[PDB]
């Protein structure tokens, strides 16, 4: 049963980062700068993702390399 | 490694996991169903921090790791061990991801609904699998046998299933499961060896004596007569050499160990022996097909690798049933892998490629509806 | 006392199920009776019209 | 296979369908009137998807298929079974289409109008047949007997017809049908065997005991005396060997099973026995011809294959009628097929080739008018 | 203890023996029909050497004694158990010898001749009884009901009898027995609970779940609708507390257990449900009295103690039969003991005191002649 909760926590971990946004107390000009901060968040996110991707690639090579070692000292 | 988009046949039988690609005639990755867990805590530095051993990695070290059985009588006890054994089979032996090919798993007859829903959920949500399918072992074994009639006797490690199939027709009402198999035989041999004088109370020795049984223990053709002639032993008792070197001497106990199957009273249970339960099952069937069930009985399971089971079955059934008809018992060679073999020949059909269950329909329907669709 | 309480709980569960089934049967029987009464009075109205035309003869 | 444009004689008698080409002396395709429906639903792959078995294909498998009788007492219950048995006889045994030759069918006396209109409509609209003809069984049986006088007693499986014909003259007013035949005898034997101790409640066993009756059951020459002498049995009781092997022991029950025909009170019906009903029918005829009906009585139907019916009829009629005249009873050999044989010799005449009913006149007239034309 | 020379009414119904003196309104000695045999052999000294337990003495200890059913489907399996249960009832509860008063026993409809001859012989030769009498249960139940018309449905433990009696008239030809009752329902509940997850394979647990069913299991008013609304359960599922303390949770299974009676296909038998078999029996009766059989149907047997049977019967019969007439179903309170009650009121009549069978006439005639005299 804990594994089902683990999948639920995976969705819950995605859920935690999102929070309610309020557009009623803001005026016309402020909303624009606030939109920009949302945009920078987007930017930031992709950057880390990109990093991970590149690391993933690197890590895969590692795996390959590692496999060869067990195929040379067996 | 694999250039054909075909389902991976992974028979997760109790006691031995047999995994391999479809189309092959034998499983390539064969390892016992055991999970070794680090017992103590070491101050050492450099060893693998891995907190959960599995398969041959656990078999190689049974003195340090406390051994836990991932399956008991049929009901799945721990699901972490399930995730461990599949993740291991996927990313340590087969060297292939489940995101590229289907997976035809084989489950035991008359299993809990919780077990099925749990494995299906781990195979859909956690792991990204394009399609799953649960199959009963008896049908695939009858396929590998190359027939459509007979009663399959599948004796695994902790459960024994008798499944009658006549003229290609399953009988879900007559399938009766009984938790008498290799573990209760290992326990009986252990207690009688403790009675002999060599006493042990740890699981590693239990697995060792299990292997000793698999290698030496056989079925008797006449229990009482062998008891009498073994009272004065000469060639009836054998001296086995333990892999460690200790000289063990085992005599009659061998052919009295599987006898517990024929006399469950030894373990104080009112259940009937495997032969008598099969006979009762035959009465529960219709008379018209009973002769065909007598002439086409098939066996399955690793426990059937002992020498002398066919003859014992023939004498017992002849003593129970009339001796006017013909009652031939057929045991195909390498019956243990036959089930898995069936899986292979079942995954190559295009129609079977049309009977899979994709992720999306399962997600909307939910696991319970999936249970209705299969049966 | 636990045994007595469980016995009472079963007894009332039975009586309550009996209550619900008897009320449903009463409703159904009333429906049938008054539908039949309506059919009787409808054929009565048919006889009324028939006699009126027969007098009109 | 057939080079002569002649009608296919298909006797659809209750219990046994007998089909064959005209001119032959015996039906080539003889199979019981039964329909086997798949009871369960199988997850198996590869077996025939056919949803409706028939004939020997159903007889070979009676444990899996729930058996339904396509005819009951005479009234046709299900028409799908009718279409199944004709389509099977046409495109599985005879290997000939009905679009090239006529078809002389034989129906039972005093049958419903719905039955006749239905079969005629299935034989004209659905299947393209150049011409149809309905014939009563009694006339064809008297033809095969080679006479023109006598009272035909046709005892099928679920109905028994007494039809008097003197000098070739039918008597539609005296034909009286009574639903006492082989099925009610099978039921009586079954309930009395359940009284003996061997209890069964499935149709396959019912057919098995029906076959056992056909093979062993006979008629008694003196009921009460046989009861007394069988009280202390020796050679009066016989031990039969079931085709499955179970040793059945049947004694007096044999010659008490058909006795229910002579004493309908056993099944709690006010109807009179077959012999008494025939005797009453003879009184309903005129006195002048009664002696001829006594001297030319003929029998038909598979139920008449039991040994000892002729003698029982002679003693019963002698006890009922005076013993001054001569009352000889004649039973032609192979009387069961005689009806069908008649059909063959009836389809070779050119005049009969002129008495067929073509499609066009039936279509304009409609089925009801066709009923008027025949009679 | 007894000062009146009156027959002892001992209803030996399948599942529960109910014994008591004539004139009483309820049986005093009520105990299940079970025999407990010592399974093992003890080296202990001092315990009772008694080798055959019975009744409450066996119910109190079900873990040590292997339980055997003295009656199966109706046919008596073991006669030693018969002698045990009567000897026990005579010399352990009633505290009276059978040599001073008669004994009115009640047997099931359509039972084997061997059973009747055996019990009569044990009651005459072995035990010295002045007079015996075998009686059908349906007549006594109709007596206790206080009517002369209706169809009695007696559902015991292993057999179910439908017996129509109109205007005080038995119909031995229409009585049809079917071996569907409480044992097959216990087996169905057991296999579906094994499907739920709690698996057991011993008889003591089987009796425990039988008691759980008797206490909780009820009949559904609409099967499919209850299935749909129970898919999302709240008050539909109940948590039962085992007498041992283990917390069992049972939801829909309850009202799906007796449903097997209405759908025998669940146990893979071609037999029809109890309601459909009763309906067919009504067609087998005459039309004139069919309405009276609809208006006077009576029920008997312990299995009828479930709540919701009357309504289910009414809806099913209304769906099968026309809805123009009136079809009232009457179930007398405490119907289970009513049969026995009848026995009491049947043993007080002087005429019934004149219809007993004394020893001497039986001895000269023999048992078979006694069978003829009764019927
Ligand atoms: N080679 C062998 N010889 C004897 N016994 C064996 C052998 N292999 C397995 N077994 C026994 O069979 C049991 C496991 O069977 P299992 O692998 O579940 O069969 P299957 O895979 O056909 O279901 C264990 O109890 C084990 O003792
Ligand atoms: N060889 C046989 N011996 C005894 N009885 C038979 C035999 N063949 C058929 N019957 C009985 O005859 C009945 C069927 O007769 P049927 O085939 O309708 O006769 P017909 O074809 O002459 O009308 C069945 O009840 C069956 O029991
Ligand atoms: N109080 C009860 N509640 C529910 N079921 C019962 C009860 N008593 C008996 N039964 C059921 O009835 C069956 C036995 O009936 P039986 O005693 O033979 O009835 P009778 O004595 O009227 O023939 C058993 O299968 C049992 O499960
Ligand atoms: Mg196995
Ligand atoms: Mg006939
Ligand atoms: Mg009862």
């Amino acid at each position: 049963g804990k594994r089902q909760t683990e999948r639920e926590k995976k969705k819950k971990i995605l859920a935690e980062r999102r929070k309610v946004l309020a557009i009623d107390h803001l005026n016309e000009d402020q909303l624009r700068e606030k939109a920009k901060e949302l945009w920078q968040s987007i930017y930031n996110l992709e950057a880390e993702k990109f990093d991970l991707q590149e690391k993933f690639k690197q890590q895969k090579y590692e795996i390959n390399v590692l496999r060869n070692r067990i195929n040379d000292n067996q | 490694d694999e250039d054909e988009t075909t389902a991976l046949v992974c028979d997760n039988g109790s006691g031995l996991v047999k995994a391999g690609f479809a189309g092959d005639d034998a499983p390539r990755a064969v390892f016992p169903s055991i999970v070794g867990r680090p017992r103590h805590q070491g101050v050492m530095v450099g060893m693998g921090q891995k907190d959960s051993y599995v398969g041959d990695e656990a078999q190689s070290k049974r003195g340090i790791l406390t051994l836990k059985y991932p399956i008991e009588h049929g009901i799945i006890t721990n699901w972490d061990d399930m995730e461990k054994i599949w993740h291991h089979t996927f990313y340590n032996e087969l060297r292939v991801a489940p995101e590229e090919h289907p997976t035809l798993l084989t489950e035991a007859p008359l299993n809990p609904k919780a077990n099925r829903e749990k494995m299906t959920q781990i195979m859909f949500e956690t792991f990204n699998v394009p399609a799953m399918y649960v199959a009963i072992q008896a049908v695939l074994s009858l396929y590998a046998s190359g027939r459509t009639t007979g009663i399959v006797l599948d004796s695994g490690d902790g459960v024994t299933h008798n499944v009658p199939i006549y003229e290609g027709y399953a009988l879900p009402h007559a399938i009766m499961r009984l938790d008498l198999a290799g573990r209760d035989l290992t326990d009986y041999l252990m207690k009688i060896l403790t009675e002999r004088g060599y006493s042990f109370v740890t699981t590693a020795e239990r697995e060792i004596v299990r292997d000793i049984k698999e290698k030496l223990c056989y079925v008797a053709l006449d229990f009482e007569n062998e008891m009498a002639t073994a009272a004065s032993s000469s060639s009836l008792e054998k001296s086995y050499e333990l892999p460690d070197g200790q000289v063990i001497t085992i005599g009659n106990e061998r052919f009295r160990c599987p006898e517990t199957l024929f006399q469950p009273s030894f373990i104080g249970m009112e259940s009937a022996g495997i032969h008598e339960t099969t006979y009762n099952s035959i009465m529960k069937c219709d008379i018209d097909i009973r002769k065909d069930l007598y002439a086409n009985n098939v066996m399955s399971g690793g426990t059937t690798m002992y020498p002398g089971i066919a003859d014992r079955m023939q004498k017992e059934i002849t003593a129970l049933a009339p001796s006017t008809m013909k009652i031939k018992i057929i045991a195909p060679p390498e019956r243990k892998y036959s089930v898995w073999i069936g899986g292979s020949i079942l995954a190559s059909l295009s129609t079977f490629q049309q009977m899979w269950i994709t992720k999306q329909e399962y997600d909307e329907a939910g696991p319970s509806i999936v249970h209705r669709k299969c049966f | 006392l636990s045994d007595k309480l469980k016995e009472a709980e079963t007894r009332a569960e039975f009586a309550e199920r009996s209550v619900t089934k008897l009320e449903k049967s009463i409703d159904d029987l009333e429906d049938e009776l008054y539908a039949q009464k309506l059919k009787y009075k409808a054929i009565s109205e048919e006889l009324d019209h028939a006699l009126n035309d027969m007098t009109s003869i």
